[PDB]
Parts: C-alpha cells; sequence; structure tokens
C-alpha cells in the first residue's frame, strides 16, 4: 500500500501568517498527467471537508488563501494568511490505487505567548467516598503551549499507574489549553494518608509547582 | 436534449455518463469511479506477469460510449486470449481453454450488441464478436 | 444539495456484527460509487471499501479480512456497510463518503459512532468538585462536576440549564480500566457569587436515557 | 551531564540591542528544547523564550514578544537570544536552561550560571 507521511505532526502559526504542511508518499501518485493527491480539513465533531483536489485545484467555495502544490511523491498545502477558522487537522489522501490511504494528519493551531498554568486541586466528595472510591482532581487552567507534566504525590511518595488525564482543545477566546488529572484510590487507601499533591512542570515554569491539600 | 445529455423517459436533461468496469482482473484502473463524465479518461494497468492488450487509455464520448478497444490483462496461458469484459458488461466463465465458453450480459438500461456467448475455437480465436453495451439513448 | 445521512450510534459486544446505513439524496445515485471510511478517536482515517450501485460490485481494503460487506438498495438510494466479528479495536466513527469526478471524497455523511465493548450501557454517577480555598485565584473560584462510570459515549454537560457558558471547560472522556468512561466539567466564577448564586451541572446521557442535575456548593 | 555557559552580557543603553549566546558541552542538544530565563534583583525568575527543536517553533513571554528573538545553531551546539528595543526593566541576569524532556514538558535539569545585562544610561555618553 502507498504510505502517506505528513509533516509536521502539529504546528502553531500566528494569525495572518503563512502555514505550510507537507505530504510525502512512499509511491508516486502521478499517472496519466494528473497527481492523484487530495487535501481535507477536519474540525472536531465533523466529517473531513475536501479543500484541494488533484494536488493543486481549489474546490468551489474554499477561500483562495488555500493552495496546493507538488508532483509525484512530494506535496504541500499552504495557507497564505492564517485565519482563526483555519485551526483544524489537515489530511492528505491519494487516489492512485487501491486501497485509498490517508496521511496521519497535521494539527494546525493558533500561536500565542507562553502562559504557565494556574493549578487547582479538589478532594473527593463525601458522596463518592461513601460508595468506596476516592477521585482526586488536579486542574491546570489556561496555559500555553499544550505540553505539560503532572505528577501525583501522596504523603510525599510519587504515584504511578493510578491517574489519567485529559486536555481540552484550544480555547476559542484566549487560545490556551486546560488539563485535568484524576487520581483514583480506594476509600480505604484514601483515608490512610494525609497530604495529596499534584506537581506540575511546564516550559513556562522555571521549576515545578506543587498544589496540595491535607485530608 | 443537447449533445452529451439524455432525458428522463420519453421526450430532466441529465448528463451522459460512460459505464465503469464491473471488474478489471489482474490490474487496476484510475480514476476508479462509479461512472465517468463525457470527456473523462480511464487508464488501465496490469499486475506483474500479465500482458496489457487493448487500449491503455480510453476517453468517454458524448454518446456515452468509450473510444478505443477493451483493455484486458492476459497471462497468455489460455488456448485463446483473455476475451476481457467490455465496460458496462458482466461476464461468466473464467476458463480460456479449447472449447470453453463465456457468457455476457449488460447492466442497468444498457443494450447488448454483439455475441452474448463466445467459444474458444481450435485456431485460438474466440467465436462471434465482442459484445458492446450501448446506451439506450443514441 | 447533495446529502448523505447515516443511521444512529451503535453499541455492540465483541464477536457481534453491526450494519450501518447511508441514505443519499440530491444526485443520481447510480452515477457514483459509495465508499466507507472509519476514524478511531484521536486517530487517522482508514478506507474500508466501496460499492458501485450499477453492478453491486465491491472493492475492499484487505486489512479487514472479509469482515466488511457492502450492499445497496437502489430503490431507496441507500448503501449499507456490515462489519462482522467485531473487536474492541473496531470502535470508531464510520463514514460513508462519495467521490467526485476527480476521485476525491467531496461529500461525507455525518458519521456513525460504533462502540465495541463487553461493557453494558450504564448512566453516570455525578459528584461535585466543590469550590474552596484550593480552587481560588484572585477573585475567581473554580468548581465542577465529575461525571463517572458511564457507558458508552457521549454525555453532554451544561451548567445552570445552559444559562452559564463563559469559562466552562468540559474535558474529553477517558476510558477507565473498568471499561466505563469518566469526564470532568469545570467552570470559573467570581468568588463573591458563591454565597448567593447557585451552580448546577446538568448531565444528559442519551444511551442510558439518564438525566442528572447536581448542585455544586462550597463545603 | 550537560554544561551550559552563557556569554554576551554587558551595559547597553535604553533602546539598544544585544545578542546573548549559550554554548552546551557534554551532550548534543539538537534533540532538546533550550529556554532563556531571567532574574532581576529581588524578583522571581521569569520565563523569556524557548527554542524547541529545529522545525518545532519558538515561543515567547508577553513581556518580550516582538523585541526578543531566540534561535539555534545545532552544528555549534549553541542557542542565541537577540534582544532589541531594550528597556531598563529588562535589566537582569539571563540564564539558559535545557529541557531534558524531548516531549517538551519543561524538565529543566541543567542551567547556566547566567550573564548580566544592564540597561541604563549611566555609562553611555
Ligand atoms: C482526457 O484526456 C483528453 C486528452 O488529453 C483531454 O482533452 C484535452 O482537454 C483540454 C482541456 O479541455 C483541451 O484544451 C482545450 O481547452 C480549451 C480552453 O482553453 C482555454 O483555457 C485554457 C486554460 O484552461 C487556456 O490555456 C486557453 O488560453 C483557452 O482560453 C477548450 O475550449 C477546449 O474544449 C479544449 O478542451 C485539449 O484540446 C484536449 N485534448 C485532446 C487531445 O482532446 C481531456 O481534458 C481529459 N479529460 C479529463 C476529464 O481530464
Ligand atoms: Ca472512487
Ligand atoms: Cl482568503
Ligand atoms: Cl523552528
Amino acid at each position: 500500500d502507498n504510505v502517506l507521511t505528513q509533516s509536521p505532526d502539529s504546528l502553531a502559526v500566528s494569525l495572518g501568517e503563512r502555514a505550510t504542511i507537507s505530504c510525502r508518499a512512499s509511491k508516486s501518485v502521478r499517472t496519466s498527467g494528473y497527481n492523484y493527491m487530495h487535501w481535507y480539513q477536519q474540525k472536531p465533531g465533523q466529517p473531513p471537508k475536501l479543500l484541494i483536489y488533484l494536488a493543486s485545484n481549489l474546490k468551489s467555495g474554499v477561500p483562495d488563501r488555500f493552495s496546493g502544490s507538488g508532483s509525484g511523491t512530494d506535496f504541500t498545502l499552504t495557507i497564505s494568511s492564517l485565519q482563526a477558522e483555519d485551526a483544524a487537522t489537515y489530511y492528505c489522501q491519494h487516489s492512485r490505487e487501491l486501497p485509498y490511504t490517508f496521511g496521519q494528519g497535521t494539527k494546525l493551531e493558533i500561536k500565542r505567548t507562553v502562559a504557565a498554568p494556574s493549578v487547582f486541586i479538589f478532594p473527593p466528595s463525601d458522596e463518592q467516598l461513601k460508595s468506596g472510591t476516592a477521585s482526586v482532581v488536579c486542574l491546570l487552567n489556561n496555559f500555553y503551549p499544550r505540553e505539560a507534566k503532572v505528577q501525583w504525590k501522596v504523603d510525599n511518595a510519587l504515584q504511578s499507574g493510578n491517574s489519567q488525564e485529559s486536555v481540552t482543545e484550544q480555547d476559542s477566546k484566549d487560545s490556551t489549553y486546560s488539563l485535568s488529572s484524576t487520581l483514583t484510590l480506594s476509600k480505604a487507601d484514601y483515608e490512610k494518608h494525609k497530604v495529596y499533591a499534584c506537581e506540575v512542570t511546564h516550559q513556562g515554569l522555571s521549576s515545578p509547582v506543587t498544589k496540595s491539600f491535607n485530608r | 436534449c443537447p449533445q452529451g445529455l439524455y432525458p428522463s423517459p420519453a421526450s430532466v436533461c441529465k448528463p451522459v455518463r460512460c459505464p465503469a468496469p464491473v471488474s478489471f482482473e489482474n490490474g487496476i484502473y484510475t480514476p476508479r469511479l462509479g461512472s465517468y463524465p463525457v470527456g473523462g479518461n480511464v487508464s488501465f494497468e496490469c499486475e506483474d506477469g500479465f500482458i496489457l492488450r487493448g487500449s491503455p487509455v480510453r476517453q468517454c464520448r458524448p454518446n456515452g460510449m468509450w473510444d478505443g478497444e477493451t483493455a484486458v490483462c492476459d497471462n497468455g496461458a489460455g488456448h485463446c486470449p483473455n476475451p476481457g469484459i467490455s465496460l458496462g458488461a458482466v461476464r461468466t466463465g473464467f476458463r480460456f481453454g479449447h472449447g470453453d465458453k463465456v457468457r455476457y450480459r449488460c447492466s442497468s438500461n444498457l443494450v447488448l450488441t454483439g455475441s452474448s456467448e463466445r467459444e474458444c475455437q481450435g485456431n485460438g480465436v474466440w467465436s462471434g464478436t465482442e459484445p458492446i453495451c450501448r446506451q439506450p439513448y443514441s | 444539495e447533495v446529502q448523505l445521512v447515516q443511521s444512529g450510534a451503535e453499541v455492540k459486544k465483541p464477536g457481534a456484527s453491526v450494519k450501518v446505513s447511508c441514505k443519499a439524496s440530491g444526485y443520481t445515485f447510480t452515477d457514483y460509487n459509495m465508499d466507507w471510511v472509519r476514524q478511531a478517536t484521536g486517530q487517522g482515517l482508514e478506507w474500508i471499501g466501496d460499492i458501485n450501485p450499477n453492478y453491486e460490485s465491491t472493492g475492499y481494503n484487505q486489512k479487514f479480512k472479509g469482515r466488511a460487506t457492502m450492499t445497496v438498495d437502489k430503490s431507496i438510494s441507500t448503501a449499507y456497510m456490515e462489519l462482522s466479528s467485531l473487536r474492541s479495536e473496531d470502535t470508531a466513527v464510520y463514514y460513508c463518503a462519495r467521490e467526485d469526478d476527480h476521485d476525491a471524497f467531496a461529500y461525507w455523511g455525518q458519521g456513525t459512532l460504533v462502540t465495541v465493548s463487553s461493557a453494558s450501557t450504564k448512566g453516570p454517577s455525578v459528584f461535585p468538585l466543590a469550590p474552596s480555598s484550593k480552587s481560588t485565584s484572585g477573585g475567581t473560584a473554580a468548581l465542577g462536576c465529575l461525571v463517572k462510570d458511564y457507558f458508552p459515549e457521549p454525555v453532554t454537560v451544561s451548567w445552570n440549564s445552559g444559562a452559564l457558558t463563559s469559562g466552562v471547560h468540559t474535558f474529553p472522556a477517558v476510558l477507565q480500566s473498568s471499561g466505563l468512561y469518566s469526564l470532568s466539567s469545570v467552570v470559573t466564577v467570581p468568588s463573591s457569587s458563591l454565597g448567593t448564586q447557585t451552580y448546577i451541572c446538568n448531565v444528559n446521557h442519551k444511551p442510558s436515557n439518564t438525566k442528572v442535575d447536581k448542585k455544586v456548593e462550597p463545603k | 551531564q550537560v554544561q551550559l555557559q552563557e556569554s554576551g552580557g554587558g551595559l547597553v543603553q535604553p533602546g539598544g540591542s544585544l545578542r546573548l549566546s549559550c554554548a552546551a558541552s557534554g551532550r548534543t542538544i539538537s534533540r532538546y528544547a533550550m529556554s532563556w530565563f531571567r532574574q532581576a534583583p529581588g524578583k522571581e525568575r521569569e520565563f523569556v523564550a524557548v527554542a524547541r527543536r529545529s522545525g518545532d517553533g519558538a515561543f515567547y513571554a508577553d513581556s518580550v514578544q516582538g523585541r526578543f528573538t531566540v534561535s539555534r545553531d545545532d552544528a555549534k551546539n549553541t542557542v542565541y537570544l537577540q534582544m532589541n528595543s531594550l528597556k531598563p526593566e529588562d535589566t537582569a541576569v539571563y540564564y539558559c536552561a535545557i529541557d531534558s524532556d524531548t516531549f517538551y514538558s519543561g524538565s529543566y535539569d541543567y542551567w547556566g550560571q547566567g550573564t548580566q545585562v544592564t540597561v541604563s544610561s549611566e555609562h553611555h555618553h
């Protein structure tokens, strides 16, 4: 099968500036005078939308800040002047042979200045505790870039294997992210310990910050 | 209707489309569509160990017929050549030795012209004529 | 103009089969193949197969190993995709997609979520994430709801029946080792409002036909 | 075990320009993000800028956006901070640090000793 490799996997671009995404095919998609490579945009909760067909042709209704170029195996999608509505995942796709295959996707986000997270913590509710389980939640609010590390400590012992985390998409108003990390323990283990802490690392912090409570 | 369009029964003037291959054994064709616009081209390619006979590139004409000759991927192992499947037709019978036979039918509203059955003769030639699925209009 | 409309979300056990429908309108159905494409969550797009309505002939991605069967019913302009011997890895959004004359996917259905799991359908438990001195910064306080142990996706969370939208962050669900989902929704509000304004999170889980309202107040 | 050394500090007048360097030894830094921080007397250490891997972008604090530029020379194992339109409040010790996390979470394990930048009219004619 033809393998399509897109680069970068993600990129942050300032509004008004040029964005370029590349797609490299392991086999030529060119035959009969046409390059059978197409580009799509996808936003959350929606199907992909066709933007560019046969490498360089704009579909009707697509703004002309979008363009495509390349031939053979190497293709590029360019947005000449990024606008807020252009934040999305972009996919290349060939139609040279079966199976049709897609690139892995390139996430295009809006660049802004660095913001370290505001860190909050929530003990389990008494209602949950009665049912036998304790969820402790650490919230990292309104930070940029997305990459961050959260570590849980319980009476100063580092934890592993008993937390999960989730991150929002970029906020439509301030272009930041928020993240939640949830530590899950049995009621019995929760009541054996006093201090519950989340340590947060982020490129905008000179050292990690810790938020904690005493049970 | 004007040239390159066909009406609803009797007399919506819809565009003519040429028929896609039902199958193209031991090869591929591009673009792979359900039907093809007037002026569109289809290009055929064979897999390893096969000979491409017929027209490698065919264009869809305004009367809904393809130009050129039916493409086929032939391994040359038969007593007769691979008779192919003309575009719009379906074929039954996949043995090409002496005495073997194939049968053809068209699809949708297409009108079969030519031999609906052909036998592999002693001199290596298929009997009859190639079936061609013509558009009912035109 | 052209519209492709798919059947609703499905939940299946491993080993079962699922059949997804795609009704086409706005064009001559037999002019074009219908294709099927799937996407796992946070993952890429994978082509399944296609069918030509003129012949009912098909092509398939070999990776599915004959598990996918495509059919059409021309009388109602509908295409179907049946995927058998389902695995949890088949959990995905399934799309019907229709080519244009350039063999690009110009038209797509809305997508159908198929969840493949041994879990049984269950409504969430909803617990408060109470504001406190540990969730305050400046004059603002964060508070929320933990929506735990439901199956399948999705849940919808609103605050004060949708009367509160600014500052809300509803996180993507995580799948727990139990096979049930969990998510949190949080909102930031003025600390001065905590003594006078009530805050309720409204959780709607359509697969279990459950609705829960939870008041969130300081301890 | 990475050694970082900043250079380029000095006395510049307001509105002036200056380029700092940070050279690394004991490890090739091309796989790692490199950040600049600064600390003025009696104030907390502040983030300035990060240069991720070549092709992954550069990101800035609000306080320096538009005026400062970070860049890298991977062949020289060096990163740079170009500083324009300097203000007296940019006076600080400027530090470089390596993010040891290739996934960019900000695990700043090794730091330079810093270089002094003083923005003042005092020793300029
Ligand atoms: C299938 O293959 C066929 C053979 O290669 C293709 O036929 C060719 O099609 C092109 C385009 O239709 C023909 O060129 C002509 O173009 C003029 C218009 O030209 C004006 O615009 C062009 C830019 O597009 C500009 O350069 C000029 O200044 C003009 O003002 C049309 O009026 C004609 O219809 C004609 O189409 C070639 O003549 C034609 N070649 C052959 C050998 O017939 C066909 O396009 C392919 N089909 C598909 C769907 O790809
Ligand atoms: Ca197709
Ligand atoms: Cl535009
Ligand atoms: Cl870069």
